[PDB]
């Protein structure tokens, strides 16, 4: 029963614990590889004595956090449960391809491992750019593993794109539109989308670069007439739709918490809400070159770039302006989930602002490979991500097991983690405006005291990880077993109880036309 | 009076300032003098007594709106463990500076940083604004 | 969308319905305080004699409590209305909250 | 949210267990791996 | 060729309890068993595969 | 003794909004002018004020005798 | 009946503010953390060359 | 070959109106600034008498015969250049 | 006919509180070792 | 170089980095002005127990939130470009330096004329000289002429590289196969410090970029005196 129920699954839920709990086991990974990057730049000089071994651990922190913490978290976790559950439907629409999608996961990240274990590591940085990960500069096996990795993690997430896009298509009740469905589902349908367009080009690029380390091949090799700056293209013509593949079910789940904790039926503005998000996914396929202002591109092109890239900011925009329209007259419940998604919004707008620096090509000269892209995307992807995510947590862990967190140990630990985050990461404006590169195991001393103080910010975020693990612990060893919950009559998810049943949705919804 | 779990598909009771009248009451079994208070209940309210009308309101109501809306020291005990936690942090670093870090570069000996502030200056580093902006040539000191 | 006039007399007639039920008397107060605004004296009075003829004194405290609720810190608003009500609250035998230390935390 | 009270309290005492045991489990073996790091380099 | 669909229609819903992938009878076990069997020991091939390559010998 | 008067009672959060977003734009642009004028301008003034009577040579010179370049001796 | 916060609350608060304060103050200048400030006002230069 | 939009399960007047102003016209809306921000007159280049250009083979049927349809002094030389 | 309910829903028990708290300890407490342990293992190679 | 506790842009050295102090300047304004408002929004959301939770209408307020963001990306936009196609516009140089990236040290060569070429590595920190700079000092520097526009083609033999110099506003990447024109224009003398800007491999951190500006005279000197 074990085996059939746990590696044999076919139901949505299970699988969906499967992915939580896979992401935040990388979770742990992804922070301990980003302590060892603090520690190492938390005094001047050297600590690991072995800069490989540094470049290791930031290529390695990366992809952790990426493939194996958020994605997994917000499409395979959160998706999986909630999106049947707010539609009506019995599970999802290919259920046992869905259980493979879990399964390549342990895998892939066991290439990733293998990467790290072999040789000197892939010290490429997650950009994974030739000729610095090709088979001189780094021979061997450890970067054909790290593409392996992504091979895997790819294919994951493009089957699990075909389920999420063919279930809520298909799935719905026959009465309800797809503007009658939740924006989160609105939100995983998109990124869907993104995912499904996007790894492929992704896995043509790493599969070029496979074989130009091992076939002889040279799409990238000036030698054979190739050209490096082709793999940049391929790469971030995937890699801007993934970071908004890595924000979007955020946005869907802010929207939900947001509308739930200010005691409101609905969203304001749900029509622009689905607007924007189209919006931004769309927008998101025009933009990649931002990534590549400084390699020698013409001055017409930086100029389209720089103008396609700012627009937007108006869909997000909207939606900012229409979070803030439910808080708007709102029962305002301060539960730790609100308190995350407030932490949110204001932490995704600076961040999102910095963004809107970045995309002017002329001070992109100057703060392109520095720390202010660091501080950038920490603010509006490691925090906004982050954020999301625990504010989904703790606000539908009573769902998942249908027991209850102590709300007073959960707001403690946002305190921790607002604190630690914003200490750790805005001092890297500053250490990027005054020129400190990134991807560097040690700086001119000059640069001492913002590295000293982001480190020690990295501390107080670890501290709220492992208080983030004993809160989990106590919530289960003390069985506060769920009774009430208010709203129900919007959020469809609830109804069923806590946990709900194994099968859910075997009679399904009435609906009807008028 | 209990909730039970297998209860969740019935309409339930909640005490929320913006749901004034929930779907059920609060207590639906009635004791003998409960079932003879609502009978008085049928008649002129006038003649009910303080006790009586509170009674008929804790029957239909758990809490009234200034209990369910009260403020509560929470926020001491949440503030309190979060510097709690964050000075545990310093505990943290204080370990990490004694058994992990080795000294630093001897470019941060008070000697080498005033022979390197000198030649900062005598480059003129940011002489507009930043740095050598703040130094009095003239006067061979900081600008006061 | 309408006069404010035109508002209150549609609230007046909704709570004045001679037959109206217990299930009609929540869904009106539990609509009516989701708007802008705190009921008119007249509302309150139509919906406090809705409790009188559904025999439900509880409800009638209730909801002396939620107008209160609704004037947020605008402390002048609810002792106008308990003021402008009194002669129904008098009639009724309605206690206000406050008299039956409902009001007390 | 409402709910039962706890099916299998967890007092203070065996909070601060808990809790001790979580952090000493994050902390102890990176602390020890750290702490040794110059035998590492050195050999 | 005849349609035997009938038949295997007939087969593949007898009341049994077994999962389809089993359905067929004593053939589908030798062939999971197989597959099963190929799956996890290459898999501890691997890992052994790692432990040779993790350490120098190159 | 005497009775109170009827308070506004309708539109009060919508009352509140107005009044605040008002204000939150006048202190938007009393920010602007102080930032335009304690860093924009500023900035402005310190270089058109560096670079007025600059003398390029006599910076050489001061850098040349303080020995800071290999190129000049 | 006093909750937690009730009756622990202010001990809380007290104690944790109090050693937060503390044992950062310790770290910030007991231990040898080199914080590298400006030198502008604090730094005599002295002659390089 | 879908774009990155993605809204279907029964097509309709509400979706296409839905793309006809979140997405059509604001494209035209974008497309109209870049135009009205690149319009301004340029330099008129040198006249030079080319053989393959200003072609006449016969005089046009409309004015002196030698101005085309759309003339625009300003920037069309007729044959033997640029008009007063 | 699987389990239903809290606690049964889950790949792991939680019918004895320190059991659980073994199991997590193991459970994160390896992940966030694992990269110090890969560090130590590329530092002891050269 | 920077300076301790920094906050923002070191000074500029050249008239294009002055443009772009002036635009950080506006820019940041605006993302101050924005972040504050949001917050100051959320602010006061969340501090009234007024209450309206019926439905709310949106289109009135959604010209407003998009008609004003698109009127301020335009604020932006519209300077952001006029610098782009001013850096961009033709300037005529006196004189070409090449430099090739390596892993881990910049090459430089001035062949306008005779065939001057070098190597410039980063000084290990036990080999500074006392007053100089921790991981930002190279042997052999740029010399180049003060007041002049100089033009900078940058290209690798190895791998990927980055040519930086902050305070002149600089960053071109290093291509194999690939030669990359920059320009270069001091204002002033001085010591121009920049660090390798693409991850290059385990020494990425530490082949940085010294431009030394003198008068062209003592830049010719120097250059006959380097064959
Ligand atoms: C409101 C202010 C907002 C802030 C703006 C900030 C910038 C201000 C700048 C000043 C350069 C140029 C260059 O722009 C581009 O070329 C990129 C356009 C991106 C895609 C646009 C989608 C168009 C949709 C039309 C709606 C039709 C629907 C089709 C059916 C879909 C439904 C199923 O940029 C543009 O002019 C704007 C492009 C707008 C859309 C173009 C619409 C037609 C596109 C198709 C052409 C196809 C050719 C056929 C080829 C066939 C092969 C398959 C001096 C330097 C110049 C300054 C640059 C100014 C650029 C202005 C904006 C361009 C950026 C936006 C791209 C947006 C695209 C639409 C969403
Ligand atoms: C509010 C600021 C928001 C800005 C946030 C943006 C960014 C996101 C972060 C979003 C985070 C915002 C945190 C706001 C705290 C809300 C207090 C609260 O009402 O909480 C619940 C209350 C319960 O109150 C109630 O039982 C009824 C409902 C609550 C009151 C609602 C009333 C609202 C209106 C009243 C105000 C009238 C003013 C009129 C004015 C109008 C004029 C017309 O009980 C309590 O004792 C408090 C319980 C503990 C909560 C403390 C959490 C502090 C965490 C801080 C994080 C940083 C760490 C620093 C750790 C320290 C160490 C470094
Ligand atoms: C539904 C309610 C909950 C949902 C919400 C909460 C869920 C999340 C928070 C709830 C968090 C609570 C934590 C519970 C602890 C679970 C421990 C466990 O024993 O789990 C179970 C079985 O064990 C037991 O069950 C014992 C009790 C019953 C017997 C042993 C541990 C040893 C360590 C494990 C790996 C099986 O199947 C499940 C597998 C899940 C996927 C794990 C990812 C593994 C990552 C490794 C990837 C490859 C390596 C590369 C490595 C690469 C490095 C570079
Ligand atoms: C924004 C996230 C929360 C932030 C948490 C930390 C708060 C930081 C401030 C919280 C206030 C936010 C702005 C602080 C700027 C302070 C320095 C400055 O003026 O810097 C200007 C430039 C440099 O320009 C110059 O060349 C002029 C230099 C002038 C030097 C004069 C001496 C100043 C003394 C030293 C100051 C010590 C710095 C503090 C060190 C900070 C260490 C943590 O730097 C920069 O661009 C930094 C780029 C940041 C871009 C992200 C925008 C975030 C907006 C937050 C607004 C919400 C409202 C605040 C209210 C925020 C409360 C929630
Ligand atoms: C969650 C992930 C995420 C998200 C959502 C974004 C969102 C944006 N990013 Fe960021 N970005 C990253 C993750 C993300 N980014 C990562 C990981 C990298 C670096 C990868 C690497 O090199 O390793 C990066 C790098 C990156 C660069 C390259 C910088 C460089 O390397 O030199 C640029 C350049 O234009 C950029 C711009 C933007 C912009 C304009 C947005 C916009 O979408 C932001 C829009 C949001 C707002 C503007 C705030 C809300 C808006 C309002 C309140 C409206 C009013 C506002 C205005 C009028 C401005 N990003
Ligand atoms: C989702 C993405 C994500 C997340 C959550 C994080 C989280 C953190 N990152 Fe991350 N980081 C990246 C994505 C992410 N990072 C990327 C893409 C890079 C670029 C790599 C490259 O250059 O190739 C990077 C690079 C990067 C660097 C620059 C390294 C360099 O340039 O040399 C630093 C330095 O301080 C840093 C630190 C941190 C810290 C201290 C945290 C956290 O400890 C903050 C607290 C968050 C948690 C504790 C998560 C808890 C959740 C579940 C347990 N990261
Ligand atoms: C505004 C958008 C465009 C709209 C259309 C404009 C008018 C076109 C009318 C019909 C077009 C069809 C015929 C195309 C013939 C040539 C016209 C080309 C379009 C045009 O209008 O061309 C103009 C010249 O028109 C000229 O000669 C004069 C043209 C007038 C006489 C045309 C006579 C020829 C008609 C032949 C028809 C044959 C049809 C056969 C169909 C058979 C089907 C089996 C260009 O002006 P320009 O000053 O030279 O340069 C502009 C410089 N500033
Ligand atoms: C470097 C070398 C790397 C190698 C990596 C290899 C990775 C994976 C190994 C693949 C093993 C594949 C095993 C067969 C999978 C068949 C899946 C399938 O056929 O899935 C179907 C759904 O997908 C559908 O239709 C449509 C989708 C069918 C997809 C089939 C499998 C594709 C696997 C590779 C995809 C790569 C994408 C390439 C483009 C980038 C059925 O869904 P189920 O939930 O099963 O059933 C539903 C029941 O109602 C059916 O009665
Ligand atoms: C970035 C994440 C890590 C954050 C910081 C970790 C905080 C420290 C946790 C304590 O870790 C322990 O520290 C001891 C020292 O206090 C080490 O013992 C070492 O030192 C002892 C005292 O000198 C000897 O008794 C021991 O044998 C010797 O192993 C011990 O091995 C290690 O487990
Ligand atoms: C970046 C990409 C070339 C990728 C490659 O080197 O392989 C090229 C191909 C087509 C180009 C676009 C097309 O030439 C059309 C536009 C031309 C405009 O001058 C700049 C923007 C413009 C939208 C171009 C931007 C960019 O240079 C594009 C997208
Ligand atoms: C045996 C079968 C008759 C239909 C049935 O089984 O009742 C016939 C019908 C069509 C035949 C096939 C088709 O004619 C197509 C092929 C023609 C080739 O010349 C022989 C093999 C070939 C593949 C045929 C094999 C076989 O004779 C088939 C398959
Ligand atoms: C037409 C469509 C759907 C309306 C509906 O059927 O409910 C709505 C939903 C979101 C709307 C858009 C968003 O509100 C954002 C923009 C707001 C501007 O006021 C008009 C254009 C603008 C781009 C709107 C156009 C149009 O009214 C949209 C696209
Ligand atoms: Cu060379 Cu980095
Ligand atoms: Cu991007
Ligand atoms: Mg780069
Ligand atoms: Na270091």
């Amino acid at each position: 029963m074990f085996i059939n129920r746990w590696l044999f699954s076919t139901n949505h839920k299970d699988i969906g614990t499967l992915y939580l709990l896979f992401g935040a086991w990388a979770g742990m990974v992804g922070t301990a590889l980003s302590l060892l990057i603090r520690a190492e730049l938390g005094q001047p000089g050297t600590l690991l004595g072995d800069d490989q071994i540094y470049n290791v651990v930031v290529t390695a922190h990366a992809f952790v956090m990426i493939f194996f913490m958020v994605m997994p978290i917000m499409i395979g976790g959160f998706g999986n449960w909630l999106v049947p559950l707010m539609i009506g439907a019995p599970d999802m629409a290919f259920p046992r391809m869905n259980n493979m999608s879990f399964w390549l996961l342990p895998p892939s990240f066991l290439l990733l491992l293998a990467s790290s274990m072999v040789e000197a590591g892939a010290g490429t940085g997650w950009t994974v750019y030739p000729p610095l990960a090709g088979n001189l500069a780094h021979a061997g096996a450890s970067v054909d593993l790290t593409i392996f990795s992504l091979h895997l993690a790819g294919v994951s997430s493009i089957l699990g794109a075909i389920n999420f896009i063919t279930t809520i298509i298909n799935m719905k009740p026959p009465a309800m539109s797809q503007y009658q469905t939740p924006l989160f589902v609105w939100s995983v349908m998109i990124t869907a989308v993104l995912l499904l367009l996007s790894l492929p080009v992704l896995a043509a690029g790493i599969t070029m670069l496979l074989t130009d380390r091992n076939l002889n091949t040279t799409f990238f090799d000036p030698a054979g007439g190739g050209d490096p700056i082709l793999y940049q293209h391929l790469f971030w013509f995937f890699g801007h739709p993934e970071v908004y593949i890595l924000i979007l079910p955020g946005f869907g789940m802010i929207s939900h918490i947001v509308t739930y904790y200010s005691g409101k039926k609905e969203p304001f503005g749900y029509m622009g809400m689905v607007w924007a998000m189209m919006s931004i996914g769309f927008l998101g396929f025009i933009v990649w070159a931002h990534h590549m202002f400084t390699v020698g591109m013409d001055v017409d092109t930086r100029a389209y770039f720089t103008s396609a890239t700012m627009i937007i900011a108006i869909p997000t925009g909207v939606k900012v302006f229409s979070w803030l329209a439910t808080l708007h007259g709102g029962n305002i419940k301060w539960s730790p989930a609100m308190m995350w998604a407030l932490g949110f919004i204001f932490l995704f707008t600076v961040g999102g602002l910095t963004g809107i620096v970045l995309a002017n090509s002329s001070l992109d000269i100057v703060l392109h490979d520095t720390y202010y892209v660091v501080a950038h995307f920490h603010y509006v992807l490691s925090m906004g991500a982050v954020f999301a995510i625990m504010g989904g947590f703790v606000h539908w862990f009573p769902l998942f097991s249908g027991y209850t967190l102590n709300d007073t140990w959960a707001k403690i630990h946002f305190a921790i983690m607002f604190v630690g985050v914003n200490m750790t990461f805005f001092p890297q404006h500053f250490l990027g405006l005054s020129g400190m590169p990134r991807r560097y195991s040690d700086y001119p001393d000059a640069y001492t005291m913002w590295n000293t103080i982001s480190s020690m910010g990295s501390f107080i975020s670890l501290t709220a990880v492992m208080l983030m693990v004993f809160i989990i612990w106590e919530a289960f060893a003390s069985k506060r077993e769920v009774l009430t919950v208010d709203l129900t009559t919007t959020n469809l998810e609830w109804l069923n109880g806590c946990p709900p049943p194994y099968h859910t949705f075997e009679e399904p919804t009435y609906v009807n036309l008028k | 009076s209990v909730v039970k779990s297998e209860d969740y598909a019935l309409p339930s009771y909640v005490d929320r300032r913006d749901y004034p009248l929930p779907d059920v009451a609060h207590v639906k079994n009635l004791s003998a003098s409960q079932k003879a208070l609502k009978e008085k209940e049928k008649a002129s309210w006038s003649s009910l007594s303080i006790d009586e009308k509170v009674e008929l309101y804790r029957l239909k109501f758990k809490e009234s709106f200034a209990e369910m809306n009260r403020s509560t020291n929470e926020w001491k005990t949440v503030v309190g463990a979060a510097m709690f936690f964050i000075g545990f942090t310093a505990l943290l670093l204080i370990w990490e500076k004694h058994y992990v870090y080795g000294p630093i570069p001897h470019t941060f000996e008070e000697e080498w940083v005033a022979k390197q502030t000198k030649r900062m200056l005598d480059m003129k580093v940011a002489p507009i604004q930043g740095f050598s902006a703040k130094w009095d040539y003239d006067k061979n000191e900081w600008k006061k | 969308h309408e006069t404010d006039e035109e508002f209150d007399a549609r609230w007046v007639t909704y709570f004045n319905k001679p037959d109206i039920d217990a299930w009609e008397l929540r869904k009106g107060m539990n609509t009516l305080v989701g708007y802008d605004l705190v009921p008119e004296p007249k509302i309150i009075d139509a919906a406090l004699r809705a409790c009188r003829r559904l025999n439900d004194f509880a409800s009638a405290v209730r909801i002396l409590e939620v107008v209160k609720d609704k004037a947020g810190p605008h402390k002048e608003i609810y002792p106008y209305v308990i003021q402008e009500l009194r002669p129904t609250l008098n009639e009724l035998g309605i206690s206000t909250p406050e008299e039956l230390g409902l009001d007390k935390v | 949210i409402t709910a039962k009270p706890a099916k299998t309290p967890t007092s203070p005492k065996e909070q601060a267990i808990g809790l001790s045991v979580t952090f000493l489990s994050f902390l102890l073996p990176a602390g020890w791996v750290l702490y040794h790091l110059d035998n590492y380099k050195k050999s | 060729f005849e349609n035997r669909v009938a038949e295997k229609q007939k087969l593949f819903q007898e009341d049994n309890g077994l999962p389809v992938h089993l359905k067929g009878g004593a053939t589908d076990n030798i062939l999971y068993r197989v597959t099963m069997t190929l799956c996890l020991g290459g898999t501890l091939y691997s890992l052994y595969c790692l432990g040779w390559a993790s350490f120098p010998h190159k | 003794s005497t009775a109170l008067a009827k308070p506004q009672m309708r539109g009060l959060l919508a009352r509140r909004l107005r009044f605040h977003i008002v204000g939150a734009f006048m202190v938007s642009l009393g920010f602007a002018t102080f930032y335009k004028f304690a860093v924009a301008e500023k900035r402005k003034k310190a270089y058109a004020d560096f670079y007025r009577n600059y003398d390029s040579m006599k910076d050489f010179e001061e850098m040349r005798k303080a020995g800071i370049f290999q190129s000049a001796k | 009946a006093p909750d937690f916060h009730d009756k622990y609350g202010n001990a809380v608060l007290a104690s944790g503010a109090t050693f937060c304060v503390a044992v950062w103050v310790y770290m910030a200048t007991q231990i040898g953390i080199e914080w590298n400030p400006s030198p502008v006002g604090r730094v005599t230069p002295k002659e390089w060359r | 070959a879908s774009a990155a939009k993605g809204d279907h399960g029964g097509t309709g007047a509400r979706t296409w109106r839905f793309l006809t102003f979140g997405l059509a016209l604001p494209s035209v809306a974008l497309c109209t600034l870049n135009s009205w921000l690149h319009s301004g007159h340029r330099e008129r280049p040198a006249f030079i008498p080319y053989h393959h250009l200003r072609i006449r083979t016969k005089p046009f049927s409309w004015g002196d015969g030698n101005h085309t349809f759309f003339h625009n002094p300003r920037v069309n030389p007729l044959p033997t250049g640029y008009e007063k | 006919h699987y389990e239903e309910g809290p606690g049964k829903n889950i790949p792991f028990s939680v019918e004895n509180k320190w059991r659980l708290l073994a199991m997590m300890t193991l459970f994160f407490g390896s992940g966030f070792a694992a990269p110090f342990f890969i560090v130590r293992h590329q530092l002891l190679k050269k | 170089m920077a300076y301790p506790m920094q906050l923002g842009f070191q000074d500029a050295t050249s008239p294009i980095m002055e443009e772009l102090l002036h635009f950080h300047d506006h820019t940041l304004m605006i993302v101050f002005l924005i972040s504050s408002l949001v917050l100051y929004i959320i602010s006061l959301m969340l501090t009234t127990k007024l209450t309206h939770t019926s439905t709310m209408d949106a289109q009135e307020v959604e010209t407003i939130w998009t008609i004003l963001p698109a009127i301020i990306l335009i604020l932006i936009a519209l300077p952001s470009l006029r610098i782009l196609y001013m850096m961009d516009e033709i300037n005529n140089p006196s004189l070409t330096v090449k430099t090739m990236g390596h892993q881990w040290y910049w090459s430089y060569e001035y062949t306008d004329y005779e065939d001057l070429s070098f190597d410039s590595y980063m000084i290990p920190t036990s080999e500074l000289k006392p007053g100089e700079l921790r991981l930002l000092e190279v042997d052999n520097r740029v010399v180049l002429p003060m007041e002049m526009t100089i033009r900078m083609l940058v290209s690798s033999e190895d791998v990927l590289h980055s040519w930086a110099v902050p305070s002149l506003g600089l960053k071109t990447d290093a291509i194999p196969g690939r030669l990359n024109q920059t320009t270069l224009m001091s204002s002033r003398p001085g010591l121009y410090y920049g660090q390798c800007s693409e991850i290059c491999g385990s020494n990425h951190s530490f082949m940085p970029i010294v431009l030394e500006l003198v008068p062209l005279k003592y830049f010719e000197k120097w250059s006959a005196s380097m064959l």
